[PDB]
């Protein structure tokens, strides 16, 4: 009953960041060590918890959040960050207990002429609360004239594509990101590390 | 909307092989939210897209005929767009327009400048994947007050899973710079009278004028904004009979 992290990290397609995907992990045996010793990840930052100490702990639920952003925004997937991604797209809490994993995906997510499929939110009436997800497409009212569902002066469609292109510098190339957050409820813990087994050993 | 101003400079007469830098001073709107384009028109010819730069400078695309020789850049703190042209050739001779592109929904030229003239004294490209736009008819003599319709087919579907058709129509009145008429297949631009309407989907599109007025005379172009390079039709000349 290994935890299905392969379905998250190796998913053939990744969500746009404004519509970031969440997978709930429960009732399985987690080995964060196979992730931590990988070397394919350019980013593996953990907040609060040590990644090796992670294999010795138990949680009620583990949430895997995945999306694509560009390289120089990966730094925004951290507590206390501001910027277009953290303010309008995916927001980590200041008390974040968990890990941010990222790697470069130019070879999958860029194409000549540009990849327009990946979108981010450029505007919003207010910053997102932590782990809030906004998937709406209302014309954004940048000025005092109401928009009433019509694009116009100071009336903007709020989602915009990166246009990822293979010759872009690395700070502009696409990065796949997995954020792991750990829930300890009052309930029983069902996600434990590999040294907890229910099978007899000889 | 009416107060948007784009003012190109830098044009002149230069020898082949020399360099020239175009400028476009923008006022009247938040320049740093818009992508910016250069579009050119050789004398007596249609419109040809040149280059685009993302609202924040992070991303640029070029037409193949200018790849490497031209560089597009911008200074958001001076609200100015630039075109650095190197190794000028005779075929580069044209009027160069800057145009704005609003956030989202891929490509659109919703405000145009005046042009600078640069004097150096419709194909699918080498690989065949560039979208070709074909318009019909070439000229359309019209009597005032009677309807008009013109058509545009594209070599590739402009319908996306979005449900959007990335097709626009642009009008160039005689002696004027082009202007947006219809965007995304069927939406009128601000101020376009309701006697204009665009229809169609996928690969076949039509523009209809319910009752042509003499101020509607010009050359109408279709254009796809689905992917780069951005490509225009050959244009349809609407004139009074
Ligand atoms: C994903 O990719 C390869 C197998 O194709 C392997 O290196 C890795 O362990 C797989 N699983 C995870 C969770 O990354
Ligand atoms: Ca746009």
């Amino acid at each position: 009953n290994l935890c299905p992290f392969g379905e998250v990290f190796n998913a053939t397609r990744f969500a746009s960041v404004y519509a970031w995907n969440r997978k709930r992990i429960s009732n399985c045996v987690a080995d964060y060590s196979v992730l931590y010793n990988s070397a394919s990840f350019s980013t593996f930052k953990c907040y609060g918890v040590s990644p090796t100490k992670l294999n010795d702990l138990c949680f009620t639920n583990v949430y895997a959040d995945s999306f694509v952003i560009r390289g120089d925004e990966v730094r925004q997937i951290a507590p206390g960050q501001t910027g277009k991604i953290a303010d309008y797209n995916y927001k980590l809490p200041d008390d974040f207990t968990g890990c941010v994993i990222a790697w470069n995906s130019n070879n999958l997510d860029s194409k000549v002429g540009g990849n327009y499929n990946y979108l981010y939110r450029l505007f919003r009436k207010s910053n997102l609360k932590p782990f809030e997800r906004d998937i709406s497409t209302e014309i954004y009212q940048a000025g005092s004239t109401p928009c009433n569902g019509v694009e116009g002066f100071n009336c903007y469609f709020p989602l915009q594509s990166y246009g990822f292109q293979p010759t872009n510098g690395v700070g502009y190339q696409p990065y796949r990101v997995v954020v792991l957050s750990f829930e300890l409820l009052h309930a029983p813990a069902t996600v434990c590390g590999p040294k907890k087994s229910a099978a007899a050993h000889h | 909307g009416s107060e948007v101003q784009l003012v190109e400079s830098g044009g002149g007469v230069v020898q082949p092989g020399r360099s020239l830098r175009l400028s476009c001073a923008a006022s009247g709107f938040t320049f740093s939210y818009y992508g910016m384009h250069w579009v050119r028109q050789a004398p007596g010819k249609g419109l040809e897209w040149v280059a685009v730069i993302w609202y924040d400078g992070s991303n640029r695309f070029y037409a193949d005929s200018v790849k490497g020789r031209f560089t597009i850049s911008r200074d958001n703190s001076k609200s100015t767009l630039y075109l650095q042209m190197n190794s000028l050739r005779a075929e580069d001779t044209a009027v160069y327009y800057c145009a704005t592109d609003p956030p989202g929904l891929r490509f659109r030229f919703d405000y145009w400048g005046q042009g600078t003239l640069v004097t150096v004294s419709g194909g699918s490209g080498g690989g065949g994947s560039d979208i070709v736009m074909t318009q019909s008819p070439l000229s359309l003599p019209v009597t005032p007050g009677e309807p008009a319709s013109i058509s545009c087919r594209s070599s590739q579907s402009l319908l996306h899973s979005n449900g959007y058709n990335y097709l626009d129509w642009y009008l160039q009145k005689p002696g004027q710079s082009p202007q947006l008429l219809i965007y995304l297949g069927s939406n009128r631009a601000s101020g376009v009278p309701d006697r204009f309407s665009g229809s169609g989907s996928g690969t076949d599109f039509t523009l209809k004028i319910s009752r042509v007025e003499a101020e509607d005379v010009g050359v109408y172009y279709c254009m796809q904004g689905l992917q780069t390079p951005l490509t225009f039709g050959g244009g349809t000349k609407v004139e009074i009979k």
